[PDB]
């Protein structure tokens, strides 16, 4: 049987309900003195400033009176992926490429900042109608090359990108995916036949 | 830092079949009224079930949505006003609104919806998220292949890291409306006279196949053909829900005939056993080449739509798409639809990738998944940065929606 | 356990705020095809030329 | 063993007649109902067992023994010591193994002089 | 009763014994 | 026979590897430059936690 | 040569992730026996409560929306045995042998 169980939402439709914590579970009478000895703190429907927002709009919360005016705690999560910013001069000097238009590079970087370097999302959102068609490897190559060049110009070191290896990897994956059911069945049949051959060889070696 | 913060936002999910609305943080939409509304020649609008189901002279049945997108903004404003006043019972300027949108919604339509929500309703904040993203969020999945089979379209939408891969969207016209048309054609072939329940004054029990012994309501006012068609569609949808079943494997006449029949009683008292014909209709969703409509057509089956949508994405993400297949939409509630889909996909999926269908086969989890995800998203404390404020709409203008809502 | 070591039950809390950049991102979809650990240099084939 | 939660007799027509005595016993693990022989009613009243009393019943003899009020009903204001006992842990029904080591001389001494004759001894 | 002589204390505050 | 089978399977495997269809020798993936978790990552984690709470 | 069409060529200043070969990968919220990462926040383990003093079966501690710590519970066919399980017939004997060997992680509450 299973040693431990793993699931995201819940393991099965037959799952027992979660146990919620609560007082008074053993009856109200036994906890009468405990509940009666104290009084609840006041809660308010109050506006709160979120410093992560740049506009300054005020939304409303259910919070204790003492918490009024405190900094919003979820604003600590607000941090974007570091992406360099370059001037027209810096691009003309270092980032110029006959294969890439400047407006195209700016669009790529805008998408990169919008989608936190999720290059698959950048490829899906890439404006193939206005600019030239680009593969995700081309976008990654351009981004990493520009980042390396800007770092070397300004200032540490970063690993270089290998577009060719990624292209070969995707090509191999696509070839492995497009194969017919017969070809994959043949691959598994060869795997099992090789395993049985090796097993017989190992048995003969063990006998010797 | 802590649990998600509730800011009293509203979640609206206006589909082609029913308009789902409610307050953020709830586990179920507090209202779902039919999207079709009555119109009397602004024009007088009858929107909810209580008003739609009563006959009225010169009242037409129309829908604000077309191909999953809003076309008539006047009826859309009417539906929103009705939702607020009757069900929400709160001022629009007091609650932020989060609305769902079709994966293929146009830029101009998004801009017009944002302009309407801010100029007319004076709402404090707004956000527009895709139905696929909300469906994925309702299941706790940040990535996966959404498979939605509503009333207008059957669409597979690949979602990665909470973003809809628009290039991978594959849509098919086979949906609830197609099944309704097939049932209408079946009833016509069997010479079954569809009598809407509004025309029946009284009825008497009759034997199977016996002529209906019913009395027509008196003083009935003249009704438009649209309203009569809408009532017939309602009874046909009830038949679809109660009788139709998807075959567990490729349709076979002998196997379908061997299985037991299901008995259904029409509103006019007519009753019959539907034999094997109840199984043939849902097979069109899987094998459209056999449909009487057009055998030589190019429509793709639901499993073929699934496999095509994933095939258009980066192969690095296909393992995630097959590893999380999310089925949604009311048309998927047909009996054994999930089992047949799982079998066909397991047969067609490459053995090198794991296939797993999320066990959400319930009416609430299938129909309201988008609303559930919207409520979840609106209830996150981290999401409070994503809201579009009125000040942002004032400074950035109507175009601000293009950048704030991905 | 049998060795006397003690383990505290994990608690699934909401995400904790970041103190520094140590919260390195992990691609949950990449981990479906490749292991989460970089290949050690000992078993990595030599550089091509 | 467990805390008594009910002592309802089961009335019946004889072929007031009782055919069983249902005793409900509660432990920290759970609750169990026992369809005890009706004759146990004599021992229940002899031991003065009441609802909320911790008892134990041996399988062989079927005689009840009372061991005090459950400590869940003890207040800090009342003064008694022997009459309160904690709720039994473990399952209501228990199988206990007791192993004792003795010598033949121990048995000799025990049977030679068992413990008013006892007072004088 | 205790409530007739003493203020209840707010949660998270140390009891001090304030009367009515 | 066994020697012929071994030689045949070795040639078949070599031909598939030339074609690349040999999945047992898949290429590795180049490590992307490391980055800290962004706002959207924390949002998705909180989303997963809330969705579990909802269910 | 046969590898040459797709041969691996290391480059200076680069690192690579080995592909999954022995077992197909899976989501983090799935057991390592099923190819998953087995992230401990999603793991369900046998748990004993103080009230009632009975093992509730497989459970995982999860913080709720208002900070309320909730015990999620997973169904198992041996739930009755887990209810009878405490203080450390064939199935029961095997379960007891597995637990006594500490092959199963079974949490118990204690004061800090
Ligand atoms: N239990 C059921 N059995 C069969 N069909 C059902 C069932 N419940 C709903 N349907 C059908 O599901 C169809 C689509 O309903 P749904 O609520 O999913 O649509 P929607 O998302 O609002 O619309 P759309 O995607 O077309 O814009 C309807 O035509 C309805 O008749
Ligand atoms: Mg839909």
């Amino acid at each position: 049987m299973h040693r431990e169980v793993y699931a995201l939402l819940y393991s099965d439709k037959k799952d027992a309900p979660p146990l919620l914590p609560s007082d008074t579970g053993q009856g109200y009478r036994t906890v009468k003195a405990k509940l009666g000895s104290k009084k609840v703190r006041p809660w308010k429907w109050m506006p709160f400033t979120n410093p992560a927002r740049k506009d300054g709009a005020m939304f409303f919360h259910w919070r204790r009176a003492a918490e009024e005016g405190k900094d919003y705690p979820f604003a600590r999560f607000n941090k974007t992926v570091q992406v360099p910013v370059y001037s027209e001069q810096e691009y003309q000097l270092y980032l110029h490429d006959d294969a890439w238009t400047k407006a195209e590079t700016d669009h790529l970087f805008d998408l990169s900042r919008r989608f936190d370097l999720r290059f698959v999302v950048i490829h899906d959102r890439y404006d193939h109608q206005q600019f030239k068609k680009r593969s995700v490897e081309d976008l990654k190559e351009r981004y990493y090359h520009i980042c390396a060049k800007l770092a070397n110009v300004r200032a540490l070191k970063i690993p270089v990108f290998d577009a060719g290896h990624e292209r070969r990897r995707k090509e191999q994956l696509e070839r492995l995916y497009n194969r017919t059911p017969e070809q994959v069945a043949e691959e598994e049949y060869l795997l099992q036949e090789l395993r049985k051959i090796e097993a017989r060889k190992k048995e003969r070696e063990k006998r010797s | 830092v802590y649990g998600g913060d509730e800011v009293g936002a509203l979640v609206f999910d206006i589909g082609s079949y029913t308009v789902r609305a409610g307050y953020a943080g709830e586990d179920c939409p507090k209202v779902d009224f039919p999207t079709a509304i009555g119109m009397v020649v602004g024009p007088t609008y009858y929107i909810d079930t209580n008003a739609l189901r009563v006959p009225r002279e010169n009242m037409e049945a129309i829908s604000p949505l077309k191909n999953g997108m809003v076309e008539d903004w006047d009826s859309f404003q009417a539906i929103l006003d009705h939702t607020y006043k009757m069900h929400v019972k709160s001022e629009a300027s007091l609650h932020p609104v989060l609305m769902s949108e079709a994966p293929w919604n146009t830029r101009a339509k998004r801009e017009k919806l944002t302009e309407l929500m801010f100029e007319h309703y004076n709402i404090p904040a707004f956000f527009l998220c895709k139905t696929a993203v909300l469906t994925a969020f309702a299941n706790g999945r940040s990535t996966g292949l959404i498979l939605d089979s509503g009333a207008t379209h059957t669409t597979a939408i690949p979602v990665h890291d909470g973003y809809v891969l628009q290039q991978g969207i594959v849509k098919s016209p086979l949906a609830g409306d197609f099944i309704t048309m097939q049932c209408r054609e079946l009833f016509q072939e069997m010479n079954i006279e569809l009598v809407p329940p509004y025309m029946i004054a009284s009825k008497e029990a009759v034997r199977e196949g016996s002529p209906a012994n019913w009395k027509r309501k008196e003083k009935l006012p003249q009704v438009t053909r649209s309203w009569h068609n809408y009532m017939c569609n309602c009874v046909i949808q009830d038949f679809q829900a109660s009788v139709l079943q998807v075959s567990d494997s490729t349709y076979d006449e002998q196997v379908a005939a061997q299985m037991p029949t299901v008995h259904y009683e029409f509103p006019n008292g007519y009753n019959c056993d539907f034999g094997a014909e109840r199984l043939k209709i849902p097979e069109g969703l899987f094998d459209p080449s056999n449909v009487k409509g057009l055998s030589g057509n190019t429509m793709l089956g639901v499993s073929h739509v699934v496999t095509t949508s994933v095939g258009m994405c980066d192969i690095d993400i296909r393992p995630g798409l097959y590893g999380s297949v999310i089925v949604a939409g009311g048309n998927t509630l047909i009996q054994s639809f999930t089992d047949r889909l799982n079998r066909e996909l397991s047969q067609k999926t490459p053995p090198s990738m794991r296939l797993k269908l999320i066990a959400n086969n319930t009416t609430v989890e299938r129909r309201f998944s988008s609303w559930i995800g919207g409520s979840i998203l609106a209830s996150l404390g981290t999401f409070q940065q994503m809201w579009i404020s009125k000040q942002e709409y004032e400074e950035g203008g109507k175009q601000c929606v293009e950048r704030k809502c991905p | 356990d049998v060795d006397g070591q003690t383990e505290v039950m994990p608690l699934w809390t909401p995400p904790t705020p970041p103190q520094d950049d140590s919260d390195i991102y992990l691609d949950s979809v990449m981990c479906l095809m490749y292991e989460a650990t970089p290949i050690p240099e000992a078993k990595l084939p030599p550089v091509y030329v | 063993e467990g805390e008594v939660t009910e002592l309802t007799p089961c009335e019946t027509e004889n072929p007031k007649t009782i055919s069983h005595v249902i005793i409900g016993l509660k432990t920290a693990k759970g609750t169990k109902q026992l369809k005890l022989d009706p004759s146990i009613f004599e021992s229940l009243q002899k031991e003065r067992v009441e609802a909320g009393d911790v008892i134990y019943i041996e399988a062989n003899s079927g005689a009840v023994k009372r061991q005090g009020r459950c400590d869940t009903y003890a207040t800090e204001f009342d003064l008694e010591a022997e009459e309160y006992v904690p709720l039994p842990k473990g399952d209501v029904h228990k199988k206990k193994e007791i192993i004792q080591d003795v010598t033949l001389h121990d048995l000799d001494v025990a049977n030679a002089r068992p413990q008013i004759l006892s007072m004088m001894g | 009763k205790a409530s007739r002589l003493f203020q209840p204390v707010q949660y998270g505050q140390k009891p001090e014994g304030r009367t009515v | 026979e066994q020697i012929t089978l071994e030689n045949q399977v070795h040639q078949r495997i070599a031909e598939l590897r030339k074609a690349g269809l040999w999945s047992q020798r898949r290429l590795p993936k180049l490590q992307e430059a490391p980055r800290p978790k962004s706002h959207w990552d924390y949002l998705l984690e909180e989303m997963q936690w809330m969705a579990t709470d909802f269910a | 040569d046969p590898d040459g069409p797709f041969a691996f060529r290391r480059k200076a200043g680069c690192q690579y992730y080995a592909p999954h070969l022995d077992q197909t990968g899976n989501w983090p919220w799935t057991s390592p026996k099923d190819g998953g990462l087995g992230d401990v926040r999603y793991r369900y383990c046998l748990t004993t409560l103080t009230v009632p003093q009975r093992c509730i079966g497989f459970a995982r501690r999860r913080v709720g929306r208002g900070g309320r710590v909730l015990l999620d519970r997973a169904h198992s066919d041996y739930d009755s045995v887990f209810h009878h399980l405490d203080l450390e017939s064939k199935d029961l004997s095997q379960i007891l042998v597995n637990i006594k060997s500490c092959r199963w992680r079974h949490f118990r509450p204690r004061t800090p």
